[PDB]
C-alpha cells in the first residue's frame, strides 16, 4: 500500500527554522509530483506548496513564498519542507500529499504538528473539579501546558462511559488549557475513587488527581 | 487565486436521508476539475470523488458530484453512520489549489436540553494566585447555545474562554466548557458566582450558582 | 476552465506506430508545458510517456517522440500491438509562466 510518513514535526521559535521530511512507500515516488498541505488547529485544508517529481519545477502558496522551499531525495524516497523564518500563524498539522496522476491529491500522510511560539515546553497543572437529579459531574482542569497535544484517561481507562475532554484553548499567556469531565450516578460518589491520568508527552509528565467530594 | 466557498457550514441529517453539500467557485472552474475530500477528527482527510465521474478507490457509489462552472454540489445519495464528517471541495485545474472551508455533516437528532453544572476554583489553584470557575453544558442538541458568567449579578466581558465537544458517536449530542478565569484578588472580592444558560431546549434560561466559601 | 482537445479513434499502423495531434488552449501564453500520455486500463491509469518542453524547443522524451509546433504536439507512439486497443488521455501542463494549468483530454482511441 501507498504510505505517507511525515517527521520532524515539534516546538519552534519565530522567526527560527524547521525541516520537516516525507517517507514515501508502495509506490514509485520518483514518479509523482508531491505536495505539502497544511491544516492549522481548528481550521481547514491550506495548500502549501509543489514539488515535481524531478524537482525542476515548484509552486508555492503566497503566504509561504519566499520563506519556504519544498525538496525531495529520490533515492531516498523522502520529499522535504524546509520552513524558515516562521510565524505563529504557520502553527498547523503539515500533511504531505502525492498529486495523482488524474488531478487531485489522492493519498495523503497522517500529518506532523508544528507549533511556532515563544513558550517553552511545560506540563500541566492539575486541579480538580469537585462535585458538589441524581447525576453528579466531576472533573479535571487540565491547566498551562505547552505543547499539544495532551492525553487525559479516567481510572486508568476503567471509566470511558460518560467521558468528555474538550479540546484546549489557547490563553493570553501561550499556554493551552482543558478541562476533562466525567458524568457518574450521585450515589457513586461515596463509595467510587476518581482519579484522572493526565499525560503530557512533550514534556513527560504523568499526573494523577483524586477528585474527592465536598 | 480561485476561491472556493462551501454551503452550509453544518449539515444536519439523519442517516439514510440525502444530503446535498455545495461548493462555489469565485471563477469558471471546469466540470472536472473539481475534487472532493473527507475528514474525520483526528484522522488525515482522504479522497472521495473527482473529475467529472471519477471515484477514489474504495469509496461507495452513493457518493457523486455534479455542477458546471460556479456551482458545485456533492450528493450523497443515502447517509450511512461513516457518513458523518467534514467534506471539503478543491479545484485543481490551476494553481494554488484551493480549497473550501469545509462543511459539516452532523447527524440531527431530537433537542435535548443540556445539564449544567458550575465549578468553583480548587482550593490548590486558588494558592497559586489564579481562580478558574468551570460551567459545563453536558450533553445538548442543537451546538447552539449561550453561556453568561455573572459575578455578583454582574455580566463578565472578556474574561471567559468556551470550548465545545465533537458530536457524540452514541447519543449524538454536544457539551460545552465555558472557563472564567480571575485572579486571587479579583476572586476574593466577590461572593456570587453564577453561570447562565440559554439553549432552546430550555422554556426559561437555567443559572446554576455558587456562593464562594462551602 | 481550460481545453485540450485530441481526436476520437485512431487507426494504428501495420507495425505498430500511432500518431495524431493533440491541441491545447489557456487563459495564458504558456512557454513551458508538460504533456503526459495516459491509458485508461478501464478504471486504473498509466503513464506511457511524458515530456517537459519549453516553446520553440525539442520534445525530447523511450517508446515515444514528439514534436510541436505552437499548441499542437504531434504524439509519435512507436511499438503498439494489437493488445493495446484502449483509451489514451493527453495530459497537459501549463508549467510556466504562472500559474500552472491542468487539461485533460476527453479521450482518444487507438486501434491496433
Ligand atoms: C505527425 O507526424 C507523422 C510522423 O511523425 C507525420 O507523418 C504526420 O503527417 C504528422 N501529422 C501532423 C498533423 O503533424
Amino acid at each position: 500500500q501507498v504510505q505517507l510518513v511525515e517527521s520532524g514535526g515539534g516546538v519552534v521559535q519565530p522567526g527560527r527554522s524547521l525541516r520537516l521530511s516525507c517517507a514515501a512507500s508502495g509506490f514509485t515516488f520518483s514518479h509523482y509530483t508531491m505536495h505539502w498541505v497544511r491544516q492549522a488547529p481548528g481550521k481547514g485544508l491550506e495548500w502549501v506548496t509543489f514539488i515535481s517529481y524531478d524537482g525542476h519545477n515548484k509552486y508555492y502558496a503566497d503566504s509561504v513564498k519566499g520563506r519556504f522551499t519544498i525538496s525531495r531525495d529520490n533515492s531516498k524516497n523522502t520529499l522535504y519542507l524546509q520552513m524558515n523564518s516562521l510565524r505563529a500563524e504557520d502553527t498547523a498539522i503539515y500533511y504531505c500529499a502525492r498529486h495523482g496522476w488524474l488531478g487531485p491529491f489522492d493519498y495523503w500522510g497522517q500529518g506532523t504538528l508544528v507549533t511556532v511560539s515563544s513558550a517553552s515546553t511545560k506540563g500541566p497543572s492539575v486541579f480538580p473539579l469537585a462535585p458538589s437529579g441524581g447525576t453528579a459531574a466531576l472533573g479535571c482542569l487540565v491547566k498551562d501546558y505547552f505543547p499539544e497535544p495532551v492525553t487525559v484517561s479516567w481510572n486508568s481507562g476503567a471509566l470511558t462511559s460518560g467521558v468528555h475532554t474538550f479540546p484546549a484553548v489557547l490563553q493570553s499567556s501561550g499556554l493551552y488549557s482543558l478541562s476533562s469531565v466525567v458524568t457518574v450516578p450521585s450515589s457513586s460518589l461515596g463509595t467510587q475513587t476518581y482519579i484522572c491520568n493526565v499525560n503530557h508527552k512533550p514534556s513527560n509528565t504523568k499526573v494523577d488527581k483524586r477528585v474527592e467530594p465536598k | 487565486e480561485i476561491v472556493l466557498t462551501q454551503s452550509p457550514g453544518t449539515l444536519s441529517l439523519s442517516p439514510g436521508e440525502r444530503a446535498t453539500l455545495s461548493c462555489r467557485a469565485s471563477q469558471e472552474v471546469g466540470e472536472s476539475e473539481l475534487a472532493w475530500y473527507q475528514q474525520k477528527p483526528g484522522q488525515a482527510p482522504r479522497l472521495l470523488i473527482y473529475g467529472a465521474f471519477s471515484r477514489a478507490t474504495g469509496i461507495p457509489d452513493r457518493f457523486s458530484g455534479s455542477g458546471s462552472g460556479t456551482d458545485f454540489t456533492l450528493t450523497i445519495s443515502r447517509l450511512e453512520p461513516e457518513d458523518f464528517a467534514v467534506y471539503y471541495c478543491q479545484q485543481y485545474g490551476s494553481s494554488p489549489w484551493t480549497f473550501g472551508q469545509g462543511t459539516k455533516v452532523e447527524i440531527k437528532r431530537t433537542v435535548a436540553a443540556p445539564s449544567v453544572f458550575i465549578f468553583p476554583p480548587s482550593d490548590e489553584q486558588l494558592k497559586s494566585g489564579t481562580a478558574s470557575v468551570v460551567c459545563l453544558l453536558n450533553n445538548f442538541y442543537p451546538r447552539e447555545a449561550k453561556v453568561q458568567w455573572k459575578v455578583d449579578n454582574a455580566l463578565q466581558s472578556g474574561n471567559s474562554q468556551e470550548s465545545v465537544t465533537e458530536q457524540d458517536s452514541k447519543d449524538s449530542t454536544y457539551s460545552l466548557s465555558s472557563t472564567l478565569t480571575l485572579s486571587k484578588a479579583d476572586y476574593e472580592k466577590h461572593k456570587v458566582y453564577a453561570c447562565e444558560v440559554t439553549h432552546q431546549g430550555l422554556s426559561s434560561p437555567v443559572t446554576k450558582s455558587f456562593n464562594r466559601g462551602e | 476552465a481550460m481545453h485540450v482537445a485530441q481526436p476520437a479513434v485512431v487507426l494504428a499502423s501495420s507495425r505498430g506506430i500511432a500518431s495524431f495531434v493533440c491541441e491545447y488552449a489557456s487563459p495564458g501564453k504558456a512557454t513551458e508545458v508538460r504533456v503526459t500520455v495516459l491509458r485508461q486500463a478501464d478504471s486504473q491509469v498509466t503513464e506511457v510517456c511524458a515530456a517537459t518542453y519549453m516553446m520553440g524547443n525539442e520534445l525530447t522524451f523511450s517508446i515515444c517522440t514528439g514534436t510541436s509546433s505552437g499548441n499542437q504536439v504531434n504524439l509519435t507512439i512507436q511499438g503498439l500491438r494489437a493488445m493495446d486497443t484502449g483509451l489514451y488521455i493527453c495530459k497537459v501542463e501549463l508549467m510556466y509562466p504562472p500559474p500552472y494549468y491542468l487539461g485533460i483530454g476527453n479521450g482518444t482511441q487507438i486501434y491496433v
